[PDB]
Parts: structure tokens; sequence; C-alpha cells
């Protein structure tokens, strides 16, 4: 699972500098208080949030790319699936940051789940 | 110019920019929420062929505030 979670953050690493070249004026649902008891919810947040990105730019590296994390990331969380979490704050609840805070701290959920792949 | 936008439930918009390549974003109202995956934005887009813009399909859905 961790191999699959590193082609993920290589992805959003990508997509890091990829922004350094793009105008961004999206601002996401993030979750930077993301916790083991509720890591799969708040990873399909970040997940269900990049659609967003391929609904709002028509540059073809990004969409690719973005797309790449999403299909690699539904294909992990379903493949390796384990249990069905409680308690769990809903997406709309979280607060909206710019698409690179968004990124970081998608990075860094990323990054939890590498640790304990 | 790009006519006016669609109502979309829930939301309102007030566009500054009505000029092709421009960005407008619906505001979901008081109490409501956009929509994880969805998007506020709508932007206008020439069609060359017939020099005519309109604005992007929205996938915009205001929910209820979870938190109310």
């Amino acid at each position: 699972s961790s191999g699959n979670w590193i082609d993920v953050r290589y992805d959003l690493e990508k997509i890091e500098s990829l922004i350094q070249s793009i105008h961004i004026d999206t601002t996401l649902y993030t979750d930077s208080d993301f916790h083991p008891s509720c890591k799969v919810t708040a990873m399909n947040c970040f997940l269900l949030e990049l659609q967003v990105i391929l609904h709002e730019y028509s540059n073809m590296t990004l969409n690719e790319t973005v797309r790449n994390v999403l299909y690699l990331a539904n294909s992990t969380l379903s493949s390796n699936k384990n249990v069905a979490e409680s308690g769990c704050k809903e997406c709309e609840e979280l607060e909206e940051k710019t698409f690179t805070e968004f990124l970081q701290s998608f990075i860094r959920i990323v990054q939890m789940f590498i640790n304990t792949s | 110019t790009c006519p006016p936008p669609v109502s979309i439930e829930h939301a309102d918009i007030r566009v500054k920019n009505y000029s092709v390549n421009s960005r407008e974003r619906y505001v979901c109202n008081s109490g409501f929420k956009r929509k994880a995956g969805t998007s506020t934005l709508i932007e206008c887009v020439i069609n060359k062929n017939t020099n005519v813009a309109h604005w992007t399909t929205p996938s915009l859905k205001c929910i209820r505030d979870p938190s109310l």
C-alpha cells in the first residue's frame, strides 16, 4: 500500500511545481487537523475536492496529473480497504484554504498513510 | 459578451465582468454550503466559430450547512 501512496504523493508534489506557473483562484475544504480515527474520511474529502480543480482548469498536464492521483488513490482505498469510521465531520464543515495550503495538507495526510502503510 | 448566468438553487451571483475570459463565482446563501466536489465557478468563453460567448456550465450544488 505504501508504494501506491508514494506514487500519489509524488504526483501531488508534481502539482505543486505545475501550479507555480498557473494562476489558481480556487479555495477548497482542507482538513489539516486530520487524525487516524477519521483518516479515511479526511482522505476522501481531499480526493473529492480535486474534482473541483478538474472542473475549473483546462491545463492539460494539470488535469492528467490530478486525474492520475484520483485513479490510484481510489484504487488503493478500494483495494486495501478497512473498517468504517464514525464521529467524523462532513467535508463541508472544514475550513476552505488556498489550493497551495490544501495541497500541503494533502501531502501531509498521504505521508501519514505511507508511514502507517 | 456573455448573457446573464443561470440561477442556481440556494445561491446568488453578482457578475462583475461579462466579457470573454471573465471568471465569476456563485455564492451559496447563508445557511448553505458549497457541496464538496462541486464548483462555484463559471467562465465566459467564446465560440470563435460564431462569435457568440456563453458561460461554462456550473457544477455547483449548495446544500444545508451540516454545522446547523
